[PDB]
Parts: C-alpha cells; structure tokens; sequence
C-alpha cells in the first residue's frame, strides 16, 4: 500500500476490508513498516488487526498501543478510533468525560466524526459549555454529502445554539476556521 | 432574608478602564459578585453591550428579571419592570441593544438596576445583583464623551480600496488621500492587519517600461507609509503591474483616470 | 479582441451574446487570457461563462472565482455583478450588507447601476444612515441620457434626502472646485 | 419622572468659537447632553445652520416638538408652540430656515428654546432639551457684529473667474481688478484652497511671438501676485496661450477685448 | 471650419445642424482638433456631438467633459449651456442653485441668452438680491433685434426692479458695463 | 492538564512562523507550563509537508 491510499481508506473505514479482500498477503509488510519504520497510517492499521484480530492474532493491549502510537504522530481518525472508544466502552472502561479530550482533538483537526460525537457527548451534559463554542464553530463551516448527515448536524447546531448568549454564538460564526 | 449584592454608598465607583477611538468601556465593580461592564465600539452602526461578569461562573442556565428598582432613599417610588433576560451556564450575562442603553437610563435617574434570580452555587436560592447609580453621572458623562468619538467605521469598511492617482505625478487625489487618511487611523490603533496587498496600476500614456517603473516606485512609497503606520515588513506584498491590465476604455481621460489606481486590501483573521 | 473592444462590450452588458454570435470560436482564447495572463475583463468574461455556461460547460464555483477576481482588479462590473449577486442571491446566499461594501466600490468607480441598486438598498433599510450622504453624492452627481434612469435616479435622490438632515444634503451637492 | 436637559444659570455659557469672515459659529453647551451650535457661512444669500448635537447618537427617527417654554423665573408667561422638526437617525438635530433666526429670537427675548421628543436611548420616554438664556446677549452681538462681517460669496461664486486687460499696457481693467481683490480676499481667509490654475491668452492684433510673450508676462504677473498672498509656488499653475485658443469673434473691437483675457480657476480641500 | 465661423455657429445654434449638413465629413477633423490643440469652439463642438449622440455615438460624461473643458478655456455658449443643462435637469441632476453660478459668469462675459435666464430664475426666488443690480445692469445695457425677446427683456427689467431701492436702482444705471 | 497535554499545531504556507492559532495555543501551553512545577516531559515532533526536497524538510 501507498501512504496516500491507506490513508484514503483509513478515512473511509475500509482498511480493515481491503486487508481481507487481499487474503492478508501484505501482513509481513505492515508489521516491518509499523513497527520499525513508524509510519502513523500503518501504525492505525496494524493496531486495528491487533486489537480486533483479523488474520492476525487478538492482542488487545498491543494493538490499542500501536494505535495510540499512530495518534501519537497526530492522525486524526486515530484520535477519533481512541475517544469513541472511551466513549463506548469498546475495549476500555467507559469513560466519556475521558474520551471528550481525544474527540476534541481529532475534531479540531477535521475529522468529521469526531465533531458529531463531541457535540452530541456536550449535549448529553459530558464536559462544559466552555467548549460549546468552538463545537458550534466546527460543525458550522462542516460541509458534508449525507443528507441524513446533514440533517443530523443542523440538529446538532440549533442544539448548540440553544445554549449559549448572542454574543458568544456571534463570536463563533465570526472566527477564522478551517479543515 | 436573602442574598442583595449591591455596593453600598460608600463603595460604589465607576470607572472608565478603555477609553480610545476604536473602544469606551466602563466597569462597575459589585463587591463579593464581579464587574458590569459596558462596551461599545467603533462600527457603521449603534451598539453597546452589557456584560455582568460573575467571579463564580453561571451554575445553570436561569431565567433573569431586570427591574428599575428605586434606591432605600427614595420612599413612595414604584418598581419599573424592565424585561426578562437568559443568563447562560459559565457564561457571563449579556444585555444588548436597546436594552443596555435602558440600563443605562435607568441608572442616569438614581435608580438601581436589579437582576433577579435563581443561584445554582445558592441551593438554587433567589438573589438580587444590583448596580450602583453613587457617582455615576460623571463617568456617565465621561463614557459618552468617549462614544462621541469613536471611529465611525469598522474594520470591515476599509478591508477592499480602490484608490487614485492624478494625471501629473505620483500623488494621490484628494478622495484617495482621505481614504487613505481612514485607513491609517484605524491601523495606527489597531495593528492587527495580518495581509496588506498594494497592487498597482498606471495607464496607457506611458511605455510599458516606464509604466511598470512608476507603478512599482508608488507601489513603494506606499509601503514604506504603512511601515511608518507601523505594520511589519512581512504582512506588506506590494506589486507593480504598470500599464498592463487595464480596467476601463483608456481612449478616453476618464478611462485613463479610472485606471490610474492602486488596491489595497487588508486582511486578518480572527482566530 | 483587443480588451478596449472587451471592455465596451461588457459595460453594455452584450459580452455574452457578442461570444455567442461568433459561435463559440473564442472560447480557448478567453480561457487561456483569462486564466494565464488574468486580465480583469477576460477574467470577467470568463467568470461570466463559467456562471452561466455560455460556449464552454457552467461551472458556478469557478465563475463566481473569476468575477472576484476580476473584481479585485478594479473593474466597475465585476464589482456591480459581486454586489448584485450577494443582494439578490443569484449563484449564492442572498445578503444584502454583505453587498453593500462591493456596490460602493463600484459606484466610486462611476458605474451607475451600483449606484442605483445601493440607494435602493439604503432606502430599504440595508445599511447604516452613514452610507447615505455618499449615495446621495453619487446619485447627484450622476450623468445620463436614459429618461427611466434619470427618473429613478432623481427619484431615489428624493428617498434619500427624506432621512437626511438637509445639512447633510448641502454638504453632498459641495464639490472642490466650480465645476 | 422625565429627563430634562438644561443648563443652569450656573453653567450656561456661550462661546463664539469660529469668528472668521469666513465663518461664524456660536456655540452653547448643553450638560450631560452635547451642543447647540449655530453656524453662518459666507454666502450671498441669508443662511444659518443650527445642529443640536448630541453625545449619544439619535437611536431611531423621531418627530420633534420644538416649543418656547418661558423660564422658571417667569411666572404667568404661557408657552409658545414653535414647529415640529424631525431628527434623523445617527444624525445631529438640524433647524434651519427661518425656524433657526427664530430660535435665536427666543433666545434673544429670554425665553427656553425646547426640544421634546422620544429618547431611544432612554426606553422610549419622552425627554426635553432646552437651550439656555443665561449669558446670551453678549455672544449674540458678537455673532450679529461677525455676521456682518461676512464676505457676500462664496467658493462656488468665485471658483470659476475670467479678467480682462486694458488695450494698451500689462494692467487690468477696473473691473477685473476689483474681481482679483475679491479672489484675494477669499484665498486669504481660506486655507483649505489647494490650486490655483491661471490661463492668460490675448487678441490676435501682435505677432504670434509677441502674443505669446506678452501672455507668459502676465501669467507671471499673476503667478508672483498669489505668491504673495501666501500660497507656495508648487500649488500655483500659470500657463501663457498667446493669440491661439479665441472664444470671440477677432476683428470686432469688443471681440478682441474678450480673447484679452485670464482665466482664473480655484480648487480646495474641504 | 475657420475658428471664427465656428464661433459665430455655435453662438446661433446650428454648429450641429451645419456639421449635419457636411454629411459629417469633417468629424475626424473635429475629434482631433479637440482633443489634441484644445480649441475652445471645437471643444464646445465635440462635446455636443458627443452628448447628444449626432454622428458620433452618444457618450453623455465625455460630451459634458469637453463642453467643460470649452468653459475651462472661457466659452460663453459652454457656460450658458452647462447652466441651462443643470437648471432643466438636461443629461445631468436639475439643481437650479447649482445652475446660477454658471449663468451668472456666462451673462456677466456677455451672453444674453444667460442673461435671460438668470433674470428668471432670480425672479423665481432662485438665487439672492445681491445679483439683482447686476443682472438688472446686465439686462438694461443689451441689445436685441427680436421683439419678443425685447418685450421679454423689458418685463424681467420692470421685475428686477420691484424689488430694489431706489439707491441700488440708481446705482445699477449709473456704472460702466460692456457686452 | 489533560486538555493541553497533547496539543498539534501548524505552520504557514511561507514562513518559519506558527499561525495565529497555534501561536495562542503555544501561549495556554506555555501558561500552563509557567504555573504548573510538576511537568516533567516534553516531547516535540516537528514535521512538514513534501513540496520541498527531502534534505530541504529535514532542514
């Protein structure tokens, strides 16, 4: 695999399926690249085989650790994977106030998913309002193709908006913010 | 009885805390609660904000009753409901538009402007907040002597420019010179311009060489003025491009006029 | 064309229909001088194909990417099409204030429908009393042989000075010389 | 119950703040409000301005009541209804017209000129401002005696002059002469006057040569002329046309008096 | 066309009837006459063809930009007609005020068509008193050979007269004015 | 601490310099690093993009 495409289906939520539909002939390859080279898309990719245990055998501990490795060099679906994590109690104890900082990172550097859940863990009364704002900021300028995606957010926006003064949510449209 | 924070007559102060031509800010410190203060800004249009600011953040969101209360010094005076406010969890409260301006009325008749309510850090008990109208006036008189002079345009209104030149030399015409007159009182006090692009344009009557050598000596001379106005060299990016790219019929005065120009845009961002 | 001849024949509004008599021969050409060289009224003629696929395939992003870019040229049409664009919401969210700040431009510049769609604006209510003494300037000092827009303008000049102090209007008809 | 904004007899006071031929401008501070300001400009007609300007800009357009309250020190006198003006939003109250000469013979008689409108400011309560007598009479003569002392045009009247010469010699007629003293006087009191264009082009009865020599000496008569009025060299423009350029018709004698002739253009910076 | 026949034509009103009856052959001529020597009558000529589009095609603020520019140089027509221009509202915003100036310098060079029309407007409570006496010395001391405008002249004399004493009266008879 | 503890930041496209953003989140690192006596580790990661030569990014 190409870093670029890895990536690609990191994003999409098909690593995992590429991997079978390849009947697992590169495993070799993903362990010498993540594990020597340390290269955050492979260290993602090896620690999903880890921690699920497709082809590779089940190793919960090492393949969270290779994991937290990839979110470590800062990829954002990594971020993502460990905060919906904690959020859920898959793999670790449910914590959610634990997994808000991980989601807010990952949606701070545009991971889409990571900014629905953070929006919908501060409206279930899961961190501050302190971070309402740059929650709002974030799911404003997101442009998404799924309609029910887009619903979704728009409800997620008035209930944001639901929350705070004029002067804040002013403050929030009105900010430089990208990805 | 329950919780009153107001400041009695001798603790009461006003004070102006900003007082320049882009902000006026005036604070009234309630003891043991916080601060209320007033704000308003240079812009295109009215507008002030009011902000009680909490030393303990806002617990829940409450619904809030402000009322003219009269003072213990004013015996056989009625309550004057003014409106109902949303104070918002660890947000400071915010009152703006005509009702700031109300507050302020109110105050600038002796009364007192009570905010009424139901306090989380309190066992959700109801308590008053009320400002101070003790020495009032003259801070009041000062806060619209400031306003009085507030810029009368905002960032916004300088960002894009199109300016002119004559038709013999290098300076600018009288509209462009006060334009440009503007845009330097808002940069001398604000600086916080992070992209000054000067693109500048001649007309046809020169050669190509000579034009595009006049046009990037003023696209010079302007830079170095706004690093007189004090923005560094790095956010300046002038660029000379002489007769080429005309914008208008350069057949006639007029169209030589119009495409005698310079644009200048500004911009920041705000994050 | 030379771009003298371009110019004449986009502030008579008849650019599009002059590509469209020649039959579509100048495509590349616009294409090419609009994008290589960018110069502002090939800019704004592509722009202006590309919004409305006229001799090439409508592409509204990069036809609103090129009106602005022949706009923040300097020409007086670029400018008037940005502001009419964002009063009406034709090719985008309809905002008025928004347009506001692109007709001045244009107005300064001696385009005479920005003139008159921002006195129509003003009347409406869609910005400050502060722009009013300069739109009155702008309209009375206006020069035109159409009697439907001399009417309007003399019309919209009325409006005008009905929210002006007539302090106001003494200061808008003073100029810096006797002519 | 209402705000009424008046200053009293301990803080009324007038100033005469620009008393220039120019100019006049009589102004009277109204506490905690802003100022009343009554301004004349050189003109040839009868004008005055008066702006009632304010600390806290106008919130909304509002109709006002300007009435002619007596003062407290008057009992049994009744109140004379004046008009009914309109202020303007984010614009200062502006009187003008007879109704400003008015006000300042209310004023004259000792009597309170008063505005009563709805503050927007102040939750929409009706609020009063009211012009004081107290110390007026010594400020309006001075403001009668300046604007008797005004120039009778102004820069539109001026902007724009054509002189003529005599038929033998370098010097103007009477009444070109008198012109330029005007054009003097106007420059010398106004600073804000940027440019001065001067054409000067003569008849055709000289030789092409000794037309143009004798237009560039006049030319630079004129230009060492507003030299000495105070401008500096780089704002004055003098260029010398000869015989060429005839508006009339050469040959007639009065045709040829016309074509010798300046062409006198100001420009400001208001 | 000689200078002097060009000034005799524009002075009666048919310089556009004439250079109609060339067929417009001379029209090159014209355009450089003006544009490059600067001659008054011909920059008085060309900016009528151009504003009222004979011939040449119709470009209204380049037409009064040379009509200007033959009053710059002291056109007595020029100044007659920019003053009549703005007090009918002609090709520019009627401002009768604004229009007093220029008819006031154009009477006072000589023209009585100026003269006239400022004795009107005057009359019309469109200027002040102090142009009375010499608008009534201005129309006193002229000349016509029509008896309409004679009667014409005599009516706006008796008008001015009402409404001067008899010292300004005397004074306005007894000085030295010319054309 | 546990909001700051892992903090990404971003450069400009020309420039040796952070953004605006990143430069006030490295203004709360640092505030918190000044009253905070217990931080003991730091570790930073700088990494660029591919538009310049492999020797050039190092650099």
């Amino acid at each position: 695999y190409t870093e670029a495409e890895l990536i690609k289906l990191i994003e999409q939520n098909k690593h995992l399926q590429r991997v079978r539909a390849d009947n697992c002939q590169l495993v070799e390859d993903i362990v010498a690249r993540a594990t020597r080279i340390n290269l955050p898309a492979y260290e993602f990719l090896y620690g999903d085989m880890l921690a699920w245990g497709v082809c590779v055998e089940q190793d919960v501990e090492l393949g969270l650790y290779y994991i937290e490795n990839a979110a470590h060099q800062g990829l954002p679906a990594a971020l993502e994977q460990i905060g919906r994590y904690y959020s859920r109690g898959t793999l670790v104890q449910q914590d959610k106030e634990r997994a808000i900082p991980y989601l807010r990172e990952a949606a701070s550097m545009g991971n889409l998913n990571a900014r629905i859940h953070l929006a919908e863990l501060l409206l279930r009364d899961y961190g501050s309002p302190l971070d309402y704002e740059d929650a709002y900021r974030w799911l404003y300028n997101s442009v998404t193709a799924d309609k029910r995606q887009h619903k979704r957010i728009t409800v997620l926006r008035n209930g944001l908006e639901q929350r705070m003064p004029q002067n804040v949510i002013a403050r929030a449209k009105r900010r430089d913010t990208f990805w | 009885m329950g919780k009153r924070y107001v400041a009695t007559p001798q603790q009461s102060q006003w004070e102006m805390v900003v007082n320049t031509p882009l902000e006026c800010q005036l604070v009234h410190p309630i003891p043991s609660f916080g601060d209320a203060v007033f704000s308003s800004r240079a812009n295109k249009k009215i507008n002030l904000d009011f902000e009680l600011k909490m030393r303990r953040p806002m617990g829940e969101t409450r619904n809030v009753s402000l009322i003219s209360m009269p003072p213990p010094w004013r015996p056989g005076e009625h309550a004057d409901r003014i409106t109902n406010l949303k104070f918002f969890k660890q947000f400071d409260g915010y009152v703006g538009g005509q009702t700031a301006w109300g507050i302020l009325s109110e105050l600038e008749k002796g009364r007192y402007p009570t905010f009424s309510y139901q306090d989380w850090q309190s066992r959700d008990q109801r308590i008053e907040v009320a400002l101070s109208s003790v020495l009032f006036q003259n801070k009041y008189n000062a806060f619209s002597d400031c306003i009085s002079n507030l810029l009368k345009y905002s960032f916004e209104d300088i960002a894009f420019t199109i300016l002119h030149y004559e038709r013999q030399g290098d300076q600018l015409t009288k509209a462009s010179k006060k334009r440009l007159s503007q845009i330097a009182d808002y940069i001398r006090h604000n600086q916080d311009i992070d992209l000054v692009l000067v693109a500048t344009y001649t007309d046809s009557t020169d050669g190509k060489s000579a034009s595009q050598s006049l046009s990037e000596r003023r696209a010079e001379s302007l830079r170095d003025y706004f690093q007189s106005l004090g923005l560094p060299e790095d956010r300046i990016q002038v660029q000379g491009y002489g007769k080429r790219r005309p914008i208008a019929d350069n057949g006639s005065p007029i169209g030589k006029d119009k495409n005698r120009r310079v644009v200048i845009s500004l911009g920041r961002t705000q994050v």
